[PDB]
């Protein structure tokens, strides 16, 4: 069921995985052609698509509170979905070279995202629970990039570097 | 039932050109959804059906942008900035169409999804400008306050998006495409208001709120709403040129930083080189 | 080795050397997985399947 | 069916697309070798050939009411069919290099004409419903060239410029 799981990963609803929009989920497993083990991993695979649409609502609220650094933080977050979406199209040719490969390699690529996607979701939840506005998102992400997780500490430094460029804009025009 | 796999995505790439169709139920502007069918119990179950629900929202904005097109110039040039940008969106559309008609194609559902992904971000910032643009059209008495607060939200959008980005100047120019063209008929009335002495303001809508009163002793009354000193230099000069027609006498983006208030502070001496030369003649 | 990388997660706590040690140990964990990628390609049809 | 659609676009009748002359159409789709989707776009493709023969009747009435500016308006309208007919012959070599290409590129070229051809058809319909005669076609086209649509505002300025040349003739011979 190769195409059903890449597209449950993009965040769009179904009637096997019934989804209303952007916050709510019903699992609906009265399914005959998956096993009781194999629906447990689809719940493991949906938790990495749940935070991906908890992410686009953070985009459309700021792109398309307030502040000039909120959307400066948005072109930081598009770079963390960019190898994510680059990995979504490399799974596409995997399903065309042989359309009989089972789901465990797709599980394997998403155990790679398993420590990037919650570790940024705990960041935005700590962001929205202090009700931050202005430069102090940049200080919040600076003590978040104080943390380790070497793929993630570069990622919260890339989100740091783009809104430091908007800081870099300011004292350039002021002088 | 079985619908055509890797060909329904070429048939949504179809829809995105010719926007009203039957494979996709874009019946109205508010609701654009796709239903193909559930496909079979091997070979791409539901992932491909999840991807079609994504692109349903991306054919939704182009149906909204075409519905904005109908057949002041400021409202028309803000409409033609939408349409002049479309041919840069329609050029890639024929590229991937040329790739899949040419065998072999070596593409699938997922390996095309990153090619239109830089365009995917460019079409969503198109949504934000026009959604924050029209919000008071079903309210009545729009005329000048709708023009003033949609220019304001255009200016609010260029402060939020250009000044935070600047890693790619290709979208920096794109938000300047929407600015320099809408301001140009808002300029060409000001050129007519000085070197010719008279201005054009329609009756159904209103613009910059300059209007000549019908008596001769009255000079000029500014409409009340119901750079700004440089606009007051336009007001006194066009008054003074209205007098004079009554008188019978005798490289890199990151070094260019940034961006629109520097060009505006170039336009104010361009206003200035006429405001400074009119008062010499007065 | 995998539970060592689960205990690895810090901001960067009590040492700049400690998890960079484990950064190389994830590289040596990574080398074990490529040697598992040759094994499964033996299993399906596309040698002998003996122990 | 490459040649059938360029020539349904020129405005001449058929017995699949039965057409009497210059005003009336029957769609007649009991067709086996087109799909129910593909006849809907032939109705989209016929609507750009319907106004093209609503156009030649405006020619033959004036060339071959009355006034000296009615046919001055005619050599304005031949310039708007001239890149149209230039595009008709560039589709011809498209059908000779490979005669297997389907109809969507021909749909694509006619979405380019989709905002030139109604926007001049609303002009001539507003012309004939006021029963205009003389200089006041030139004032009608001047507030039509007051409109935007940057390809079309140049087109109604080219139709403005040619009958302003007949105005330019008059005060040259009068002086």
């Amino acid at each position: 069921m190769i195409h059903e799981l890449l597209l449950a990963l993009s965040g769009y609803p179904g009637s096997i995985f019934t989804w209303n929009k952007r916050t709510g989920l019903q699992v609906s497993q009265d399914i005959p052609f998956l096993h009781p083990g194999e629906t447990s991993v689809l719940n493991r695979l949906c938790k990495l698509g749940t935070d991906y649409i908890r992410f686009t609502e953070f985009i459309e609220q700021y792109t398309g509170l307030h502040g000039i650094y909120l959307r400066a933080f948005c072109r930081g977050l598009d770079s963390i979905l960019q190898p994510y979406r680059q990995a979504l199209l490399d799974l596409e040719q995997e399903f065309l070279a042989d359309p009989h490969l089972s789901i465990s390699h797709i599980n394997y690529s998403l155990d790679q995202f398993h420590l990037l996607f919650p570790s940024i979701m705990v960041v935005v939840e700590q962001i929205k629970s202090q009700k931050i506005h202005g430069c102090q998102i940049l200080e919040t992400v600076y003590k978040h990039s104080c943390g380790g997780l070497p793929p993630v500490r570069s990622a919260l430094e890339k989100t740091l570097a783009v809104c430091h460029g908007v800081m870099y804009k300011q004292l350039s025009a002021w002088m | 039932t079985i619908v055509t796999e890797t060909q329904v995505i070429r048939e949504t790439l179809w829809l995105l050109s010719g926007v009203k169709k039957l494979l996709i139920f874009q019946l109205n502007d508010g609701k654009v959804n796709v239903r193909n069918d559930i496909i079979v119990t091997h070979m791409t179950q539901n992932c491909l059906r999840s991807v079609l629900e994504q692109i349903a929202a991306y054919g939704q904005v182009v149906f909204r942008l075409q519905k904005f097109i109908d057949e002041f110039r400021t409202y028309q040039a803000f409409m033609w900035a939408l349409y002049k940008y479309f041919i840069s969106f329609k050029e890639e559309l024929t590229e991937i169409e040329k790739c899949i008609i040419n065998k072999d194609e070596t593409v699938t559902l997922a390996i095309v999804l990153d090619k239109l992904a830089p365009r995917l971000a460019q079409l969503k910032v198109l949504h934000r400008v026009f959604s924050t643009g029209i919000a008071e059209v079903p309210p009545d008495t729009r005329n000048v306050v709708r023009a003033s607060h949609l220019l304001n939200t255009l200016y609010k959008a260029i402060l939020d998006y250009d000044n935070v980005g600047e890693a790619s100047e290709q979208t920096v120019s794109l938000l300047f495409c929407l600015w320099v063209e809408t301001v140009r008929p808002y300029l060409e009335i000001v050129d007519e208001w000085i070197v010719h002495g008279n201005l054009f303001d329609p009756a159904k809508e209103f613009i910059i709120q300059r209007n000549k009163d019908v008596p001769f002793n009255h000079r000029d009354f500014w409409y009340a709403t119901y750079l700004k000193p440089v606009l007051k230099q336009i007001i006194m000069a066009g008054k003074s040129m209205q007098l004079l027609k009554n008188l019978k006498c005798r490289s890199e983006s990151v070094t260019c930083q940034s961006f629109e208030l520097t060009l505006r502070s170039c336009l104010y001496p361009h206003i200035g080189k006429q405001y400074l030369e009119c008062c010499g003649n007065l | 080795i995998k539970k060592y990388t689960d205990q690895r997660s810090l901001d960067r706590a009590f040492g700049l050397v400690g998890q960079s040690f484990c950064a190389a140990l994830h590289q040596e964990l990574k080398e074990y997985y490529r040697l598992l990628s040759v094994l499964h390609s033996q299993l399906q049809v596309e040698s002998s399947l003996t122990l």
